[PDB]
């Protein structure tokens, strides 16, 4: 079907279809454009007129330009050939390596799995990282919030998660960058190429990138999370595996939604966000779940405006999170890596009914001893180390050993630590921390636990450095 | 007397700092509420003026 | 085309269709769109009709045909719904077949007046020691559960629901309680896991679940509480007892704010419209307790609110505190510390349930409340005694999850605690003593607990035998 | 309902068949004019953001194309425009001249000379609304952009192709940071190394004309105009010109970027471009958002700042650094435009008024300043000394509260306080006195190795000066070695040790 552009106000374009109107959310292609311009329908103003949000610059459009109705919402190429390929919101490749050749196309506006396509039992995603797997296990098919995000290891941690998940469980991953700086986007592309999660030669990539650039109109940065969800939903449903979906950043998702809502002419809600904030977030976050076929585990990087946890954006996102990771500048200083704050990290499934009694008890003991050491550090700073008892110096030693053991060497960081990366299974982690808590290793030096894999590696390190 | 006095001053300052921290937490919560309320109020004024033309 | 019983969608967008026609459509009437959705006709305007779509506006198009159903917005009600999950319009979503109900009730029906009601005189047992002893909830009461993110409110609701099985498995038709659980703006994963948890506890055979999860359009989240309240009013008006748990009533307020702003209504305080108080009072005024001239049925309500950073003096929390008959303040500090349920007994009160409490629990919980109140004010000799006893009681009121207690066990445990038998036991071992003592009394001395339950009081002989049991067990511990 | 073209004049024309003698495809008749916004009837073949020309010699940009009419924003006073005027298409989106013919010339937002030095060469033209580069053309930021300021080059390094952000309050030194950065590039432009020359663009949005005249005099005094363009959009200019001037500057800089050269563009001040856009949007009846700003105000600044790139050798290797300036009101970096541009850029130089009056000028507040590029934009010698300087300053900032007490504390805290005070007195700098990188590294090396732990803090500012003059006069071979080599070789380290000790051996 063919219509005409009747109005162009900023990034909003009003089109007129004399024959037949396209349903809401469809995608319309403007004919007579040097570069593909796609408009997503959002309203039916009546008189055969529709109002559309533009996915690219509307400058140079004329009142009367022909607009062709695709007939289905934005359809992107999904499949195994998207792995290692950057592509923008409307699916066109932007890494200049040729077309994304696939036999499948998926519409980015889908619906959450019905109430019966839902796993009724919780699970645990074993990422092979001690701190994450012990103090804040990642639920399978559950959103994980990731805080910090400045020179603390967010990218290296993301890359390690990609590698471990593609190595342990064999699932692929998607990295949707919502409002991504082009400089940092290119830097991330090259970091992935270097570490090996992307392979330009042999086609053995483990991640499919989807970038919504920071200079695209608000109507594009609002939909790239949906493109990433589509690319991941293919792997969940069609390939029947567990996928990871990194959304960086989610606050930019909410901001783009808010800008689109304002542009369409809607009254802002509490703090100037869209009146549809809760539903705009829910429609996306409800497609990251554990169907009976596969699952999608999402990792949102989260930004808290004004450092306010009650701002509608994080107040609304936190309603969906099933876990939390807190990278801290104060721990990268100590040389511990990954610099995950052991105490500030949280998880919903840290429950004896889900993770089992032994895992829960080990995690609670580690948290308690770390809190005890934190409290004792004040006494050390003020009254001096001499003031301690003998049942407190022991706890200080045990807590320092535990802090050292929570650090790990990553496989995607062998050019930063000189060691060889370790993917510690869960049983190894639980046994190691249980043994350290029991006191079985009180005779070893603290540095024998720094940056090692399972506990046996700590034993070997102690032997190698003492002898 | 001087030993006991210095000990007591250390304890008193620690308690005063703790009380100031609790008060800072409460006032930060109040400040965030007030900041959001002010944003909403100004925005609603703008919206009402725009729609009342 | 019949321009009286049928119209054409003039303009869809925002989830508020404007239709042209339907000249004979009543206000608040339900209409059906061609695609398959349904809508409610708010604004009978001179030239069009403003229909809010109970679904996704993507499916509606300008030109579509709207046909009036001929009846005000209503939902199917009856015994046929027990054990089923249903969306906000009464259409089953668990794929176990058609709902098949004979009666339909309006969701906008008005609450009972002043004469039908009667004071609350029966207890609604929750099997949570803190709730049952310190803030009792009667039948017909409206007891707000107000807290924060992850502080254990859905846990209170589900413990209540699971606990009702002692009565719903018996024969006394005057004690059976049929629970209803309305989930609003809540992850569907959570609803599915909750339904599995109920099915594992054999607690679905008397439970309806209404779902308006976060992926459901705003009108459905707005309308789910009223569908649930009608499903419960059915039992209320038929002489049976019901318990509806709106969860949360703040997500419904957010949905209604969306609906109002998209209709270009004057935002008020925090951008909420002026109807929010009416929105919730219209709903919570239906949890009545009819008098015997009207059946004698009742409908308890346990609305749930999530404060933001512990702010209880916000707008919506204060509205629902001005509507409800009490509070259960779950404190995040206590919850993180280790007290669970984290009820802040200092700020949590029960307007009505105090008179509905059971005598056997009443006498013991009176002294428990006095002792805890005294301890609250001192946190030498008497001070040390009060601290010790208060800590014993506080560690006594900690509870597991999905393990509700019958009233008799609560009476036994609290009696052991308040009469000073644990005043020597180390404060850490109180939970271990409690778990062992419960097993002891539940194994051997069933006669005592049964007599307490039947007589509904701690008689002097029952008091003496309980004294003997607790002292002997404490000796052998 | 109602339309703005339903006025009885248009209907009168159309009823008696008088609408066929008027060409409503390339010409239009002004329906309304007010507050700098004209609403024009016709121009059916006019493109969004195209430039139309009114009968009275004025220009305008057609922003709002509605079914009934076109909303044009006038480039000047609407005194000359009257209802019923005739508006003709120009046919082309707004573009500006570019080339080396602009260097040393003051121009306005549209490339017209305003310094009265004669016509402008202008061999080539460039559209201001051109999409930025993509993921692939760029490569990581590696080269340094020598600011000439000890604090900025030591603790907040700025690479080439980076978007820093000089965010601060009013009268703190932002324009001074910009001008020192512009003036320090003379030592490279004068020389012959063709990959170190930096061409500078200074966009002056919303400043009064006297300020820009004094600034141009300051640059001319320092002989730093022969490689500088200044694009003035002063307060008296119409809102569209203040809105466009950043884009005109960015295109004049994208020219240099596309041709292998390196450019520095200093959008001063962006918070005024935001205000001008807010005016235009509110007068075009567009839906307001927070603080009355339009919805697409993040878009306005992102599509501008994302044109600061570092092209790869397959495209030329040129680059366009951007140094947007934003004026926060009290300290509020959580306001709307400060938030947007802090989330857009790659770092921030955060200036203070507490530090300005405590004597720490430039008032760069480290700890709040950041550069997400970091050491990648530093030379090896600067890396060597600045790692230790930054570590020591970080240690000093967490025990600065005790600075008042100081005594009656352990020896470690005393040493931390002393070293921190010496280092802060070292980072102090004059005005319009940038320093070559060798000078900076020599000074910081002297500071961070303890060779000033004996001098009193009041005397550090005099030491720095005398020592720097000494090394600059007597020891040029060592400075040249450090400069060209780029690192501190062991022999050069020993030479610096002996020089610092010998000069400090007797200072008095
Ligand atoms: N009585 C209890 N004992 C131990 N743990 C509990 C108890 N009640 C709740 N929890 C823990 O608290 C967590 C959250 O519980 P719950 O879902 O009831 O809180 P909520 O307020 O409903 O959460 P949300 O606000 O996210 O819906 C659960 O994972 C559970 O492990
Ligand atoms: N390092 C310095 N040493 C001495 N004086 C300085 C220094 N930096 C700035 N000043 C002085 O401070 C005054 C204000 O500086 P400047 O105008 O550059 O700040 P500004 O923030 O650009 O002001 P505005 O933003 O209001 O235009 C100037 O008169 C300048 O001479
Ligand atoms: N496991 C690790 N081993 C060594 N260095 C690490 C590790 N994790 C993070 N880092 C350090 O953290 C720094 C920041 O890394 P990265 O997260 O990629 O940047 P950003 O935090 O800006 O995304 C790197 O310079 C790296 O040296
Ligand atoms: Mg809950
Ligand atoms: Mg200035």
């Amino acid at each position: 079907t063919t219509g005409r552009i009747v109005a162009v106000i900023g990034a909003v374009v009003d089109v007129q279809f004399d024959e037949g109107l396209p349903p809401i959310l469809n995608a319309l292609e403007v004919q007579g454009r040097e570069t593909r311009l796609v408009l997503e329908v959002a309203q039916h103003l009546g008189e055969s007129t529709v109002r559309t949000i533009a996915m690219d610059g509307t400058e140079g459009l004329v009142r009367g330009q022909k607009v062709l109705d695709s007939g289905a919402p934005i359809r992107i190429p999904v499949g195994p050939e998207t792995l290692g390929r950057i592509m923008n919101v409307i699916g066109e490749p932007i890494d200049e390596r040729g077309p994304i050749k696939t036999k499948q196309f998926a519409a980015i506006h889908a619906e959450a799995p019905e109430f019966v396509e839902m796993s009724v039992e919780q699970e645990i995603l074993v990422t092979g990282i001690k701190v994450v797997d012990l103090l804040a296990p990642y639920a399978k098919g559950g959103k994980i919030g990731l805080f910090g995000g400045a020179g603390v290891g967010k990218t290296v941690l993301i890359m390690e998660l990609i590698n471990n998940v593609a190595k342990a469980h064999g699932g692929y991953s998607v990295f949707a960058g919502v409002g991504e700086r082009t400089r940092e986007g290119n830097d991330l592309y090259h970091e992935m190429i270097e570490s090996g999660v992307i392979n330009l030669k042999d086609a053995t990539s483990k991640v499919a990138l989807v970038y919504g650039q920071m200079n695209e109109p608000p109507g594009a940065r609002a939909r790239v999370a949906l493109t990433g969800l589509t690319v991941a939903e293919y792997f969940r449903d069609q390939e029947g595996q567990d996928v990871l979906l990194f959304i960086d950043n989610i606050f930019r998702f909410t901001q783009a939604g808010s800008e689109v809502s304002a542009l369409l002419g809607r009254i802002p809600s509490a703090v100037g966000y869209q009146p549809t904030l809760a539903t705009d977030m829910g429609t996306m976050q409800e497609r990251i779940t554990t169907t009976k076929k596969g699952s999608i585990t999402s990792v949102q990087a989260i930004y808290v405006p004004a450092d306010d946890l009650t701002d509608p954006a994080p107040a609304t996102t936190f309603a969906h999170l099933d876990a939390t990771t807190v990278l801290s500048r104060a721990i990268a200083e100590l040389g511990i890596y990954p610099a995950v704050d052991p105490l500030d990290s949280t998880s919903r499934i840290m429950d004896p009914n889900i993770v089992g009694s032994e895992h829960y008890d080990v995690a609670r003991g580690v948290q308690k001893i770390l809190q005890d050491y934190k409290s004792l550090q004040d006494i050390i700073a003020i009254l001096g180390m001499d003031e301690l008892s003998e049942e407190d110096k022991l706890t200080v030693s045990r807590a320092r050993k535990i802090q050292r053991f929570l650090s790990q060497p990553f496989q995607v960081a062998e050019v930063f630590t000189g060691h060889l990366g370790k993917l510690v299974p869960l049983k190894e982690t639980i046994k190691g921390f249980q043994q350290i808590l029991a006191g079985e290793y009180d005779h070893l030096p603290e540095q024998a636990f720094y940056m090692v894999g399972p506990i046996e590696e700590a034993v070997a390190k102690a032997d190698k450095l003492a002898e | 007397s001087t030993t006991s006095e210095q000990s007591a001053r250390m304890t008193a300052m620690d308690n005063a700092s703790k009380n100031a921290s609790e008060m800072i937490d409460k006032l930060t919560l109040t400040f965030n509420r007030t900041r959001q309320a002010v944003i909403t109020k100004e925005l609603i004024e703008i919206i009402s003026g725009a729609a009342a033309l | 085309v019949d321009l009286e019983e049928t119209g054409r969608v003039l303009s869809i967008g925002d989830g508020i269709a404007r239709v042209h026609g339907l000249r004979n459509v009543q206000a608040e009437e339900m209409v059906e769109f061609s695609s398959g959705l349904k809508g409610m006709s708010l604004n009978l305007e001179p030239d069009n009709v403003g229909v809010v779509v109970f679904g996704n506006d993507k499916l509606i198009k300008e030109g579509d045909i709207v046909k009036r159903t001929g009846a005000i917005v209503d939902v199917p009600v009856g015994e046929e719904l027990l054990g089923r999950v249903v969306d906000a319009l009464g259409n089953a979503i668990d794929g176990k077949g058609p709902i098949g109900s004979k009666a339909r009730r309006r969701v906008g029906l008005k609450a009972p007046g002043i004469i039908p009601r009667i004071s609350v005189r029966e207890p609604m047992q929750t099997g949570i020691k803190a709730v049952d002893s310190l803030v009792p909830i009667g039948r017909g009461q409206r007891e707000l559960i107000i807290g924060d993110r992850q502080t254990g409110k859905t846990s209170i609701a589900i413990d209540t629901i699971i606990n009702q099985k002692r009565f719903n498995d018996g024969t006394d038709e005057k004690k059976k309680l049929y629970c209803i659980y309305v989930a609003i703006g809540q992850k569907r994963s959570t609803v599915a896991q909750l339904v599995k948890r109920l099915t594992d506890a054999d607690a679905m055979k008397y439970t309806i679940v209404v779902s308006a999860t976060a992926s459901d359009a705003a009108p459905l989240q707005y309308l789910a509480p009223y569908s649930g309240c009608s499903m419960g009013e059915y039992f209320r008006d038929n002489g049976k007892h019901a318990l509806i748990i709106y969860d949360d009533l703040s997500k419904q307020a957010v949905a209604y704010r969306q609906m109002s702003l998209l209709l270009r209504r004057p935002p008020g305080r925090e951008a909420y419209p002026g109807d929010v108080f009416y929105l919730h009072s219209r709903l919570l005024e239906r949890a009545a307790k009819m008098n015997d001239a009207f059946g004698g049925g009742s409908l308890t309500a346990l609305p749930v609110i999530e404060t933001q950073a512990g702010d209880v003096s916000a707008y919506i929390p204060t509205n629902v505190i001005s509507i409800t008959d009490g509070q259960i303040f779950l404190e995040t500090e206590l919850f993180y510390k280790g007290i669970r349920p984290a009820i802040n007994v200092g700020l949590s009160v029960s307007r009505v349930g105090s008179a509905a409490q059971t005598r056997a629990m009443k006498q013991v919980a009176g002294t428990m409340k006095l002792e805890l109140a005294q301890y609250r004010e001192v946190a030498d000799a008497a001070t040390q005694q009060l601290l010790s006893r208060g800590v014993r009681l506080t560690e006594l009121l900690k509870q597991g999850q999905y393990s509700p207690m019958a009233i008799e066990e609560q009476v036994a445990v609290i009696y052991a605690g308040v009469r000073g038998y644990l005043d020597k036991l180390e404060p850490s071992k109180i939970t271990k003593f409690e778990n062992a003592f419960l097993s002891h009394v539940i194994s051997q001395h069933q006669a005592l607990l049964s007599k307490i339950r039947t007589d509904g009081k701690i008689s002097e002989e029952s008091d003496a035998k309980l004294k003997e049991i607790v002292t002997n067990f404490l000796a052998g511990f």
